[PDB]
């Protein structure tokens, strides 16, 4: 139940179906394409924390469940 | 009818509503339970945003509908 909410532009996306066998980078790709996320000039808020380089763990390791939500923030006045 | 509202914190809340219930009224029920002000409450159903001045039947919201409650946080 991927709940992508880009509160920077006020754009909410539809609920995407995720899987444990799904690569993190694959999801990130969709995020950078559809949502417009960026791993250089954007900050990814996972639940209540930031996706740091230390968190190289995949979805099935980060703790994905029935409710998966990704918040897009950062940019300028936030980072 | 009963609906399911999932918050960003990963909480599944069930609310008792009617097909003729207004979105704003639903927000009031959320406010009464969670305490979060209606102004900071952004409800989205199936990717479609719900306006306070609209009803559940307007968005075809039926029983056991899964809604997403986004909170417009001023800080981050």
């Amino acid at each position: 139940d991927l709940t992508i909410s880009n509160e920077l532009t006020g754009e909410i996306y539809g609920p995407i179906e995720v899987s444990e066998d799904m690569a993190l980078t694959d999801l990130i790709a969709l995020l950078q394409a559809d949502c417009g996320f960026d791993k250089t000039k954007h900050d990814l808020y996972y639940n209540m924390d930031i996706l740091d380089s230390n968190r190289t763990q995949s979805l099935k390791e980060l703790g994905l469940k029935t409710d998966d939500l990704l918040l897009i923030r950062g940019k300028i006045s936030n980072s | 009818m009963q609906i399911f509202v999932k918050t960003l914190t990963g909480k599944c809340i069930t609310l008792e509503v009617e097909p003729s219930d207004t979105i704003e009224n639903v927000k009031a029920k959320i406010q009464d339970k969670e305490g979060i002000p209606p102004d900071q409450q952004r409800l989205i159903f199936a990717g479609k945003q719900l306006e306070d001045g609209r009803t559940l039947s307007d968005y075809n919201i039926q029983k056991e509908s899964t809604l997403h409650l986004v909170l417009r946080l001023r800080g981050g």
